[PDB]
């Protein structure tokens, strides 16, 4: 899960 | 004036009436004749069983609701039973709760908030069947009686069904002896305003006769046939 | 990821880095993490970044319901209870750090708002693994009442703080101003890293790599 | 997180640190802990904020409604009860302990702790968060019946300081407020203003 | 057409020929049976609303006789029409305010407190199995930008703004009146003098209620006795 | 690890009014290989691909339960669904499954249907979207093909420079993959045409 | 739970007749005139604003759905503002899956497929309004009308409401393909003067337009000045 | 136009005397009780010579110990049927005993009134059914017949006889039915009264009969055996 | 008139007949009347008995809803009795919502919805019942509530409900109520009862007496039997 | 979580  | 207001339980009549419920009390005026009276001690129920044929067995009357509960049926069967079913599982809830007999004014309240319901909405009935109650319980002997409507009555003394105008006069007669009666005389007493109710032809037999005791020493029992026998003989009058 | 506001004289300064990464590697370099919420209401996303991105939409699609049926502009008090009550409701799954940031009619608003649905209403905030480099910017040098290209430059330095002293921030530093008069979305503000210089050339002629199977099919 | 609130006669004081933490990072410094939920009735937060911010706008919109439909204004005990209610139903699943206090024209100034579980007590003065352990000594040797106002709010901000002082999970500004039937009054107690007490150095 | 109807289009919301709705029109009708008339007028500094009180009996407790009602602190109503129905609409106005702070977190703007009470009885206009409410809302408040603000909703589920407006018996007249005095280019007194000449009354400070809301003091306000006479004899004395 | 049980890698590359979409052909289960012509990369208009890497299970219902969506889309509205579009509805159907998803993460290639202006992109597999200006990547080996494009990747490339720089960066990170591999497929999508090749390529 | 049975049916004939006694309330409500010209779309309707009373920009029969779509209606108003409101709700449904706004075309479908519901669903009656919708995509407008049976239909230019039938006779003599929006605006305030009676001002009619730049209503002082030279 | 609930000033359901109105264009069905068993004799009434007389079926088994003859409108009886078999079947599974007679018309009773249009949770009852049942058995009551209509009644009958020639067979029966008559007397006077009330000539194919005795069980009568009882006529 | 089938229909005079025709029966009911005074409310019954085999206490017309509410009912019984479950459940759950007696005015406006919500709609009928609720405390005084069939409610210090309503009103109405204790009025309610009663149509009928004030403390309670046949004494040497 |  891409993450900021 | 009438057609339009008398086919649902919804529908009020132009002078305040719902004639779905008054059809519904037609069905226990109908029905066989039951008296119901009590004493300081008991509480009796006297039930007229119609058969329908020679060779029919006579309709039960008188159904056991629990140890210091029964009651007596005029109306429709079915809605007996399941009014019956109701009681008997409010009494077993108790039971189990509190260790102890469901009140019977408590139980009586019951019936009437049930037997409500359906008289308030749409596509409902109400119960046709109307009962006389006989319990026993902290208060003394109880004789209580529900209706189509959803009323009940608490009672020296009742009776319901067919020509039961002349037991309920009968017992009007003779209700101040009541209080003061042993169990025999209160039996006597209840078997002789139900004889009222016969065509004068007619007899009180062992084949027509349901007796149903509850009091202070004894539990809700129930004499048919043979065992009513006792009771009738007995058998003051003419 | 680095986001951080802070309300100014005027309005509100919203700022962000622009890196998003799957585990320890860089996906994507340049990702918009300032949301329109409505003309007058942007919000930073930090966290996982689907949720950011499907929880402000959803907010901002409701907010321009309720501004169509009202007529009016919408506040930062109603975003703010939209978000928190949504984000309570999820008991913290759904990962979403915001930074609220916009103008009304009772002037310019700030919040922060947690995944588990706490908010803090502050005159200057951070959130994002890169929060604490930015929140020493806003302690060493916020001041109230701070002028326009005072409050631009504070929050670039203040992000610029996370980029730098963060793995998890990168790449560009995004602002978003906001005033009863004004917005300014400033994608870029600045690109303070550039990716270095090709120095070989790998010129793969034509025949290069070879073909097993091949199908041409036109098209109309 | 320490809260406070006191009784006097006529009216309550309530006080609260102003410090919110994320493991021992500080992600407020100047928390408002102390939230109004009618005219004249708090609540002090402590626990998780997510958890007592959500509860406190579900008790304040029952109440709210409660108020209207009375054409009255609400009861201390009501508004206790309330936050008792649902604090007590969910309390599997919320971390709050609460303070509620204020006053109201029936039973005048009054204070109802409903701590994590969810019961409900009155009390003379009541403590809670996690900087409350540091101070039931202090309180329990300085509470006098019959305090005027103003010792209320010395007294408060006195054992809130001294909390402060010791719990790293408590800090920053002193806020009190005082309410009565003449309305609330809020202030800050900031720096130099927060009561101060030697560290005890060596002779 | 022309008063035309087929099948059930006078007992059910289903259209007439003409393409109106016959039980829409006489939930309208029911607003008048309750015999009061109210009013109400805006001003650049405030709002007011202005009913009839008729207290026949006086074995009523005259406090609790009131078409006047609080919605928000800030949000007040005069209900005209039946009064079961009018307060159920209360109630549900109260709910639908009450709500909409808790989730948005500002105070429900007149305008759209109104607009939600008539969404929610156009539902009763589409869909067959209920009636319409009997009854008439008119809100007052202020807003923050676009001042004192009066508001009216009806049963069709229509509803609108107004400089002043009215409602019940004399709503025509009232129209009338009012249309006649702001053609032109004080808000309590307007009120109380279109309600008096409309009824050809002349009152009593018990004999009608006022509610208030103002710029400088939104809270809604119902006047005292003593404050409506001062009024009354501010105006006799002209 | 859920996404090594299958494999696989797919990539998609930008170039000069084209795009390119590649995927390995392996079909395998934890070090069985079951099969070498497994399809990865689905079509969803004539300019217009998805290539999924993943769990193979989901790779196939994704593509199915997507093409159920777009083609009633398509149906519905007057139109060849644009490329933006169809990575909303991407989106969509897999934040749908936020608390249990699907396991795949796709990448999206085509060209405008009315425009032809390239488009790439990939997509988490919660369904957050990624639109880039020159390549994404997607699946086991997705650090040995980020090192490959962001060495080989320049601007504007025609389709024959575009064509051997994704299988170039293909054919050499999956090398480096024990369970990507045996083959690789390209299409090349522009204007005019669709180019589909099978690369010679290491079969261990 | 409300009555399961539909409430329109199939008279001999083979007419719905409830949808056709909802075409009557729609033919007794006030004008409504669309105009799509070229460059835009406007959309204009009389206010039956009897009282000096009323508050005239308190409610507003010309409403935006989105910041491209727009709608006005003829009939009865608290139907219009179930509609409005479901076409609202349809439009950021679309956009939330899809991040494109809702199709002009694929709206109007939408909210059609909502009145057909009412036409067959228990326990109610159809809409007593037809919706006239504008909008602007695809670098193109559109106009278009749904019925109360749910409908719809792409105009170049229509009316609908009192008085429709001679209000049509009236486009049709006087609409060209290439009219440009200011001509639109002028043809469709002098559309709804044929069947007025009044005198107009800018408070008792309503305008909208839509364009390249979006839906809104026109202000007042913008109808004001169409007003002069009618 | 009325609701399936609603009363007659009488003080009856419409639906349930109507229903009963339907019993009386069934076949007959005699039940008669004796000390030493049960007997069940139906007409079958035959209304074409190319339909299967085996394949009517108007006396069924309930359980080993339990027959049951049906008149009125037959389909309306299969749920009923059904329902009386699963319930001795439950009664057998959870106290290992045998469900008496009047137990299994008392669980099929209560079936009985529970018909309308309102409370009503799948697509429920509509309408009562249009059926009268003889319940014939044997339990540690002894022999036992039992009556049942739709109004939901029941009530044990020492003879009893349902369907169109109901009141005219029912006479027969007060006549020659006594308490110590036996099985086979039983056997033969009901298929006496059949003939006699069947507008058919009575035959082998054309009835059915069925017995339950203290010793054995339930027992459809063979064709063969049907001719053996017909002789005497 | 026409248009008089469900309570989902005005009639073309914006009536609700089923409203009218279940006040009806109220008003074919027996007397009930109930006065607050200075320190409290009275209640009292006209209860016609239409057995002497009935009990005496049988039918009662006097409930208590909660420890501090009474409940005076007119009508069909079976309708009051189930609203008298209604106001009791009411009570109960607002006591463990927040934490304290329910107001009677509250109490009154619950139970008044509850009445208003079976005058809408073709699914159910209205009650058949008009009801007082009295209620007394330190805090809030005296108390006396009224609610007919259409779900008005309102408060009263003399009111009368059933056949001989206008009858009972006007005697009412010559107390001086405001300055009475209830050990005063339980004697003037006896009074009027027996006024209004046509002792020609229908003989016999029980009183029946209840109080809620100072003097019970708040609680509402059945008057005590000596006091209720003083009372009875009082009101029958009065007539004669 | 965040805690006071
Ligand atoms: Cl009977
Ligand atoms: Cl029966
Ligand atoms: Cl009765
Ligand atoms: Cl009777
Ligand atoms: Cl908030
Ligand atoms: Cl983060
Ligand atoms: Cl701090
Ligand atoms: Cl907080
Ligand atoms: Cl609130
Ligand atoms: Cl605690
Ligand atoms: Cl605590
Ligand atoms: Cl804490
Ligand atoms: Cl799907
Ligand atoms: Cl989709
Ligand atoms: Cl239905
Ligand atoms: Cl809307
Ligand atoms: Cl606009
Ligand atoms: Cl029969
Ligand atoms: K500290
Ligand atoms: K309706
Ligand atoms: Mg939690
Ligand atoms: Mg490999």
């Amino acid at each position: 899960i891409i993450t900021x | 004036f009438r057609n339009q207001y008398d086919n649902d339980v919804t529908v009020w009549s132009p002078q305040g009436r719902i004639h779905q419920i008054e059809y519904a009390m037609e069905a226990v005026k109908q029905g066989s004749a039951t008296v119901g009276l009590k004493s300081k001690t008991h509480a009796v129920l006297v039930a007229l069983k119609r058969a329908q044929s020679e060779l029919a067995a006579h309709q039960k009357k008188i159904l056991h609701v629990d140890n210091h509960i029964g009651i007596s049926i005029a109306g429709l069967t079915a809605d007996a039973r399941l009014l019956c079913n109701f009681m008997r599982q409010e009494c077993l809830d108790s039971r189990f709760v509190f260790d102890r007999p469901l009140p019977v004014s408590r139980l009586v309240s019951l019936i009437g908030s049930k037997t409500q319901i359906p008289t308030q909405r749409y596509g409902r009935r109400p119960y046709g069947v109307g009962l006389l109650i006989a319990g026993y319980d902290d208060m003394g002997p109880h004789i209580f009686q529900t209706c189509p409507s959803a009323n009940y009555f608490d009672c020296r003394a009742m009776s319901i069904g067919a020509r039961s105008q002349s037991a309920r006069t009968y017992l009007e007669r003779h209700m101040s002896e009541f209080m003061e009666c042993n169990l025999n005389e209160l039996v006597k007493h209840g078997l002789r305003a139900l004889r009222e109710t016969l065509p004068a032809e007619q007899d009180l037999t062992t084949k027509n006769v349901s007796i149903g005791i509850v009091g202070k020493d004894l539990e809700f029992t129930i004499y048919d046939d043979d065992d009513v026998s006792p009771f009738l003989e007995g058998l003051e009058e003419r | 990821t680095t986001i951080a506001g802070v309300v100014y004289k005027d309005g509100i300064v919203l700022g962000a880095d622009t890196r998003a990464t799957e585990g320890m590697v860089v996906a994507d370099k340049n990702c918009s993490k300032i949301h329109f919420i409505s003309p007058n209401i942007y919000c930073c996303g930090a966290g996982t970044a689907a949720d950011t991105d499907m929880t402000t939409q959803l907010i901002s699609s409701n907010l321009e319901l309720h501004s169509l049926s009202t007529g009016r502009l919408p506040r930062v008090v109603t975003a703010n209870r939209m978000l928190k009550q949504m984000l309570f409701r999820y008991q913290g799954y759904i990962g979403a750090a915001l930074v609220l940031g916009g103008v009304d009619v009772t002037g310019p608003h700030l919040y922060s708002i947690y995944p588990h649905g706490s908010t803090d209403k502050l005159p200057y905030v951070t959130m994002g693994s890169g929060s604490l480099a930015a929140m020493a910017v806003f302690e060493d040098k916020f001041r109230p009442d701070m002028e326009e290209e005072e409050a631009k430059n504070l929050v670039s330095e203040a992000i610029a703080a996370g980029i730098f002293n963060d793995l998890g921030s990168g790449s560009n530093i995004d602002l978003c101003v906001i005033s009863k008069n004004k917005l300014d979305f400033l994608r870029p503000y600045t690109v303070p890293n550039k990716k270095g210089t090709r120095l070989g050339r790998y010129r793969c002629e034509k025949g290069t790599t070879a073909v097993l199977t091949e199908k041409i099919t036109p098209l109309e | 997180t320490t809260i406070m609130a006191v009784q006097f006669d006529g009216g309550v004081v309530l006080g609260a640190d102003s410090r919110t933490t994320t493991g021992s990072y500080i992600a407020n410094r100047v928390t408002d802990k102390l939230t109004p939920i009618h005219d004249r009735i708090f609540c002090c937060r402590s626990g998780s904020a997510a958890d007592t911010q959500a509860v406190a706008d579900a008790v304040t919109y029952q109440l709210g409604f409660h108020s209207i439909e009375l054409n009255e204004p609400p009861l201390v005990h009501t508004a206790a009860s309330l936050f008792k209610e649902m604090c007590y139903r969910y309390r599997e699943d919320l971390m709050a302990g609460i303070i509620i206090a204020g006053w109201d024209p029936q039973e005048g100034g009054q204070v109802y702790s409903v701590p994590m579980g969810g019961m409900m007590v009155r009390q003379s003065f009541a403590i809670g968060g996690s900087g409350s352990s540091y101070i039931y000594g202090y309180v329990d040797a300085t509470y006098r019946e019959g305090m005027t106002k103003e010792e209320c709010l010395q007294f408060t901000a006195n054992a809130l300081a001294l909390a402060m002082e010791r719990d790293g999970s408590s800090g920053g500004v002193i806020r009190l407020a005082a309410i009565a039937e003449s309305g609330v009054e809020r202030q800050v107690l900031l720096g130099d203003q927060i009561p101060k007490f030697a560290v005890a150095t060596l002779p | 057409s022309r008063g035309s109807s087929a099948g059930f289009d006078r007992h059910i919301t289903i259209f007439s020929p003409e393409g109106r709705l016959y039980q829409v029109e006489y939930a309208f009708k029911a607003i008048n049976q309750g015999g009061l008339t109210s009013v109400a007028v805006r001003g650049k500094d405030c709002a007011v609303i202005v009913t009839q009180k008729k207290v026949p009996d006086k074995l009523l407790d005259s406090s609790t006789v009131t078409h006047l009602f609080k919605i928000t602190e800030n949000i007040g109503c005069v209900m005209t029409g039946m009064t079961a129905d009018s307060r159920s609409q209360v109630q549900r106005a109260r709910y639908e305010a009450a709500n909409w702070k808790y989730k948005y977190g500002y105070e429900i703007p007149v305008d759209m407190l109104c607009k939600r009470i008539a969404d929610i009885s156009q539902v009763y206009t589409q869909n067959a199995e209920m009636r319409p409410l009997g009854c008439c809302m008119i809100l007052i408040g202020i807003d923050e930008e676009q001042g004192p603000q009066v508001y009216k909703c009806d049963p069709a589920g229509y509803y609108c703004g107004f400089k002043a407006t009215a409602a019940g018996v004399k709503q025509t007249e009232s129209t009338s009146f009012l249309e006649k005095k702001v053609k032109k280019k004080q808000t309590v007194e307007t009120a109380i003098t279109c309600l008096s000449t409309v009824l050809s009354i002349d009152f009593k400070p018990s004999e009608i209620e006022v509610g208030v809301v103002t710029v400088e003091n939104p809270k809604f306000r119902i006047l005292t006795e003593a404050e409506i006479d001062a009024h009354l004899v501010a105006l006799a004395e002209r | 690890s859920i996404m090594s049980y299958n494999g696989g890698a797919v990539m998609a590359m930008k170039g000069k009014n084209c795009v390119a979409i590649a995927a390995d052909r392996r079909f395998g289960i934890q070090a069985q290989m079951v099969t070498t012509d497994f399809q990865k990369i689905f079509p969803m208009g004539d300019r217009l691909y998805i290539g999924l890497a993943g769990l193979a299970t989901d790779v196939q219902t994704v593509a199915q339960r997507l093409k159920f969506r777009l083609n009633l889309y398509e149906l519905k509205e007057g139109r060849q669904i644009k490329p933006y579009t169809l990575m909303s509805m991407v989106a969509n159907l897999l934040y749908e499954k936020r608390f249990g998803p699907y396991y795949t993460e796709p990448v999206i290639a085509g060209l405008d249907p009315k425009t032809f202006k390239p488009f790439i992109c990939s997509l988490d597999l919660i369904g957050c979207p990624m639109v880039t200006d020159d390549f994404v990547v997607s699946g086991t080996c997705a650090e040995q093909m980020y090192g490959m494009c962001e060495s080989l990747w320049e601007p504007n490339m025609d389709p024959d420079h575009l064509f051997e720089t994704i299988s170039q960066a293909m054919l050499n990170a999956v090398d480096r993959d024990a369970v990507s591999g045996m083959g690789v497929i390209v299409h090349i999508i522009e204007k005019d045409k669709i180019t589909t090749r099978t690369l010679k390529a290491r079969m261990d | 739970r409300g009555y399961s049975f539909s409430l329109t049916t199939f008279s001999p004939s083979g007419k719905l007749v409830q949808i056709e006694y909802a075409l009557a309330a729609v033919a007794g409500g006030a004008p409504s005139v669309g105009i799509k010209a070229a460059n835009g779309v406007v959309l204009a309707t009389e206010k039956k604003q009897k009282s000096i009373l009323y508050d005239e920009r308190s409610v507003h029969k010309v409403e935006p759905i989105t910041k491209h779509i727009g709608l006005v209606y003829s009939g009865m108003g608290p139907d219009y503002r179930v509609l409005v409101h479901r076409a609202r709700k349809l439009a950021q449904q679309y956009y939330l899956v899809y991040q494109e706004p809702i199709p002009t075309a694929q709206l109007v479908q939408r909210v059609a497929s909502v009145m057909q519901e009412y036409t067959q669903s228990g326990g109610v009656r159809p809409f007593g309004v037809s919706l006239l919708i504008c909008g602007w995509n695809e670098g193109r407008p559109y106009l278009f009308q749904s019925d109360p049976s749910g409908a719809y239909f792409a105009w170049k230019a229509t009316a609908m409401g009192k008085n429709y039938v001679n209000g049509k006779t009236f486009l049709e003599k006087r609409y060209n393909e290439d009219l440009e929006l200011e001509d639109a605006i002028h043809t469709a305030i002098l559309t709804l003067k044929e069947s007025f009676e009044g005198q107009m001002t800018e408070d008792n009619i309503e305008v909208g337009i839509c364009n390249e730049a979006g839906f809104r209503r026109l202000t007042p002082t913008e109808v004001k000045d169409y007003l002069a030279a009618i | 136009d009325r609701g399936v609930n609603t009363f007659s000033p009488e003080g009856r359901l419409f639906q349930v005397e109507y229903a009963i109105e339907a019993i009386k264009l069934g076949s007959t069905a005699i039940g008669i009780q004796t000390s030493e068993g049960v007997c069940l004799a139906v007409e079958k009434r035959i209304t074409s010579p190319l339909m299967e007389p085996s394949s009517i079926e108007k006396i069924v088994e309930i359980d080993a110990h339990i027959g049951c003859a049906m008149s009125g409108l037959i389909a309306d009886a299969k749920t009923l049927i059904d329902k009386a078999r699963v319930e001795t079947q439950n009664h057998w599974f959870t106290y290992n005993e045998t469900m008496t007679v009047e137990s299994v018309t008392q669980a099929v009773s209560n079936l009985a009134l529970q018909f309308g249009e309102e409370d009503a949770d799948p697509g429920a009852m509509s309408r009562p059914f249009g059926v009268a049942l003889l319940f014939g058995g044997v339990d540690e009551k002894g022999p036992q017949l039992f009556h049942m209509d739709p109004s939901g009644t029941f009530v044990q009958c020492d003879a009893r006889a349902i369907g169109s020639a109901s009141e005219g067979a029912q006479s027969s029966l007060q006549e020659v039915y006594h308490k110590s008559m036996t099985l086979k007397e039983a056997i033969k006077s009901s298929l006496i009264i059949l003939k006699q009330v069947m507008e058919e000539k009575l035959n082998a194919t054309n009835i059915e009969l069925a017995t339950v005795q203290p010793g054995q069980n339930f027992h459809m009568f063979t064709k063969e055996e049907l001719e053996e009882v017909i002789k005497d006529i | 008139t026409g248009y008089d089938l469900s309570a989902s229909t005005f009639s073309p005079d914006g009536r609700v007949f089923q409203v009218e025709y279940a006040m009806k029966a109220v008003e074919n009911s027996s007397t009930a009347i109930g006065i607050r005074c200075k320190d409290g409310v009275v209640f009292g019954v006209e209860k016609l008995v239409l057995s002497k085999l009935y009990e005496e206490g049988s039918n009662k017309r006097l409930f208590n809803v909660d420890r501090h509410v009474g409940m005076a009912v007119a009508g069909l019984l079976a309708d009051a009795r189930s609203l008298a479950d209604i106001a009791r459940e009411e009570a109960s759950n607002f006591r463990s919502n927040f934490g304290y007696n329910i107001p009677l005015k509250h109490l009154a406006d619950r139970v008044a919805m509850y009445v208003h919500a079976y005058t809408l709609y073709s699914a159910v009928r209205p009650f058949g019942c008009s009801f007082m609720l009295g209620s007394y405390s330190v805090n809030d005084g005296a108390q006396l509530y009224m609610i007919d069939p259409s779900g008005v409610s309102y408060g009263y210090w003399g009111c009368a409900i059933g056949k001989a309503r206008q009858a009972a009103k006007t005697e009412i109405e010559k107390l001086q109520m405001k300055e009475m204790t209830c050990r005063d009025i339980v004697k003037e309610v006896a009074k009027i009862i027996y006024i209004v009663h046509d002792e020609v149509k229908d003989k016999a009928f029980e009183l029946e007496l209840s109080w809620v004030g100072e003097l019970t403390n708040g609680r509402h309670e059945i008057v005590p039997k000596d006091i209720r046949e003083e009372a009875e004494k009082y009101a029958k040497e009065s007539l004669k």
